[PDB]
Formats: C-alpha cells, structure tokens, sequence
C-alpha cells in the first residue's frame, strides 16, 4: 500500500 | 495472545519507510481486534488506533471503528509547500456480499490544520471561495477545516493468488460525501482495477490491464479542498516519471521568502527581483485523475524452472493525467491550460520483482516517451518492503 495522506492506494506489485 | 511487529523498507517514492505496531485478536475477550501503529517515511507520519469485530452478526458483517492522526510535509512529496495536520475518526460496516465481493459504509469525522502555504493560484482559488483571504506575499498563514463524511466502497477480488496473480481481476471503488454542518462542501470517487489474463496453459506469459480513475467536485461554490488532490507518476502508478509529477503545477505569487539565503534555490522570491506571477515545475495534483497501463508478464530469462515462480518479469506501456477542473484559462491566457484533460503523459519500460525471503522487492527502468513542461522523468525506480 502507499498513502496519499489520509487516502489509500492498494498497489498492484502487492496483489 | 497479543503481538508487536517493527519494520524497515526503502524506495525511491517515498525513501526510508519505518512501521511499527501492536495487534490483539479478541482483545480483553471483547471479540474485537485492536490495532495501534505507526508509520514514518520522507513526508508523513501516520498513527492509528483500530477496533474491528468481523462478526458484528453471525453472518460476517463486520463494524469497525478508527483513530487516527496525520502530520505531512508537502514539499517532502515534490508538491508546492504547504504543512497539514490532521485527525480525526471513523466508523464502518462492511458486507460480505458474495465469495468475491463487499461493500462498505461508514461515517467519518476530520480535522485539517492547514499551514505554511506558500502563496499560488489554485490554491489561493479554493480558499477563496470557503471566504479564506490570507496574503499573497507570505508563507505564514493558517486555515482549518471540520467535516463529516459518508463513506462508501465496494471490493471486488478474484485474483487467483495472494502474490504474483495470474489471472482475475481486483476492483475497487471509494466513494465520499461530505455531510451538511462540515465547514467543506464535496464528493470524491476513486476507481482502481487490475486485471490479469493468462495466454498459455502454464500461465507463465500474462497480460495485465490496469487503470486508476479519480474525480472530486465542490457543492455549490465551495471547491473540493487541494489536501483532498488526486497525483500521478512514481514508481507505483506511471513510471519512469518523478513521484507526482504529473498534472498541473503551481503557479505562484511573488512573496518574500520565510528563511532568505543565497546559498538555496527559492520559487518566486522578491529577494531574487520577483515582481509578478511565476510560473513552475512543482506540482500541486489535481481534482482530476486517470492513469491506464499495459504490462506483459514474460518468463524471467537466464533463471532455474524451480526458482522462477520467485521472480516476475515483465515490459509495459504506462499512461496518466491529472488535470484541475476549476483552472481559469481564461484569466490566466499566458500560463499552459491546467484544466486540459488531453495532455496524456506516456512512457515504456521493463520491472523486475523478486518476493525475496526478507520480503518483496521491485525495481523497473522506464523512459518518458510523451511527457509536457515541468514535468520530471525518474528512469530508475525501485521499492524494498510492503509499504510504497
Ligand atoms: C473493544 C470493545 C469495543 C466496543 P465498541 C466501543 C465502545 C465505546 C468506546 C466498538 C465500536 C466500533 C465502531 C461498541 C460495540 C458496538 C456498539
Ligand atoms: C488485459 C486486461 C484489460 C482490462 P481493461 C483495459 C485496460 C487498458 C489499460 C478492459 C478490457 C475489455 C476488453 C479494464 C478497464 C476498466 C475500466
């Protein structure tokens, strides 16, 4: 996962 | 029993990454899992508390309750200046629908604290229009926000695999709302997908599709506020591309800089003889987003058959925008139109991805092949760990 302050993007390197 | 975990990673996104936390299923015999942990990387420390009960009913829906605290440091992430503090609370209810898909709901609360802008355009617009007037000419102001949201999401994932998917596809869609009494006025939606398609039987060669979609809006004549922006390119969305390169860039008022040296490089200072507008090449993000790619998986060449299942190869075509749905081309006739859609960034590149027994570990090369003025290239991008 990576933040984007309080918002969340689920990678796709870590599906 | 209760446990503690500490970790350590790296990448170029986001540098030297720090975790560390405390977990107990059914804790006290409540039947909730509690959660505390923290993370610190180049530009954010984040800390929470969590409670969740998977089995809210005997069906699975689960309610789940959140604490949370953010401090950022925007110009550590390669955007315009400006510090955020913010906290706040949330709770949801999550369904499971079927084998492959849940929904969401929660309301949520935040707090904002919003300070040390440096002075620029899109972001001077926005606080004008919540009636916020602070200087043009000065980096020492303050604003802060209250505001309750409904919350909504839906996952749907049928990856084959918890690593290296072959086939499936994972969608995610999160949606806000803000609630009236909250000082904002907004929605916001985000779409991700990932798609995998396996072309032989041994499903060792695998096209995968993926995409990215964002948009917020204000209500009424509020905007949606810039620390809520959407960003593009890094090593985890278009890469080949500096971390948020991507989209419009500030443009800044001429102001007399907070700590003056000539040993150090400043955007629009009136100490260099800045009298009027500047144009840059720091992005500020945008309420607009999308990002699309193509990636071939291949066998890795030059590996033994028992130790290729522990190594992904592939080559891909990368593609984002990011664009500001409120810029005024009009009023600003000499400054590049940040509210074009079309001005699609692109580029080509290879990854290699290792799930090492430390843990996974990416590293992919890409160059820029369409890229516009002020935006920078990173060819060379790679991440150590689970956090991005
Ligand atoms: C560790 C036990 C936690 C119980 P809850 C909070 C009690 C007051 C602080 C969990 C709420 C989740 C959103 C109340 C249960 C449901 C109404
Ligand atoms: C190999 C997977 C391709 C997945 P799609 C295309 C992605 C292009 C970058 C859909 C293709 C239909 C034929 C995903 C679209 C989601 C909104």
């Amino acid at each position: 996962f990576r933040r984007y302050g309080l918002d969340n993007y689920w990678v796709x390197y870590c599906g | 029993t209760g446990s503690f975990n500490f970790g350590i990673g790296y990448g170029t996104e986001s540098g030297v990454s720090f975790q560390a936390g405390v977990q107990q299923d059914n804790w006290l015999g409540t039947g909730y899992a509690v959660g505390i942990n923290g993370t610190k990387n180049d530009y954010q420390t984040y800390a929470e508390l969590s409670v969740t009960n998977p089995y809210f009913t005997v069906d699975g829906v689960s309610l789940g309750g959140r604490l949370f605290y953010n401090d950022f440091q925007a110009d550590d992430a390669d955007l315009s200046d400006y510090t955020n503090k913010s906290y706040g609370t949330d709770v949801t209810l999550g369904f499971p629908i079927n084998e492959y898909n849940s929904l969401r709901a929660g309301l949520g609360y935040v707090h904002n604290s919003l300070s040390n802008m440096q002075p620029q355009v899109a972001m001077w617009r926005y606080l004008y229009s919540m009636g916020e007037h602070p200087s043009t000419s000065d980096q020492d102001n303050s604003f802060k926000t209250d505001d309750f949201t409904f919350n909504y999401g839906w996952t749907y994932n049928k990856l084959d695999r918890g690593y290296f998917p072959t086939d499936g596809s994972r969608v995610n869609l999160t949606g806000k709302v803000t609630i009236p009494g909250s000082d904002n006025e907004y929605y916001k939606v985000t779409l991700d997908t990932a798609t995998y398609v396996p072309i032989d039987d041994d499903h060792k060669w695998v096209v995968l599709g993926r995409t990215r979609w964002g948009y917020g809006d204000g209500l009424g004549g509020k905007e949606m506020p810039f620390y809520e922006n959407f960003y593009a390119g890094g090593s985890s969305t278009v890469r080949g591309f500096q971390s948020n390169t991507i989209g419009p860039k500030a443009v800044y008022f001429p102001h007399q800089a907070s700590n003056y040296d000539p040993d150090y490089d400043y955007e629009c200072a009136t100490q260099d003889g800045a009298k009027d507008l500047c144009k840059s090449d720091d992005a500020v993000g945008g309420n607009a987003m999308a990002v699309a790619s193509l990636e071939f998986i291949t066998p890795t060449p030059f590996i033994s058959d028992k130790y290729a299942n522990s190594v992904r190869t592939s080559f891909f075509w990368d593609m984002g925008t990011v664009w500001d749905t409120n810029w005024d081309s009009s009023q600003y006739s000499g400054y590049p139109d940040y509210s074009d859609p079309s001005n699609i960034r692109m580029s080509a590149g290879i990854a290699l991805q290792w799930m090492s027994p430390l843990g996974p570990l990416v590293f992919s090369y890409a160059q820029p092949f369409k890229k516009y003025d002020g935006d920078k290239a990173e060819q060379f991008q790679f991440n150590i760990g689970k956090t991005w």
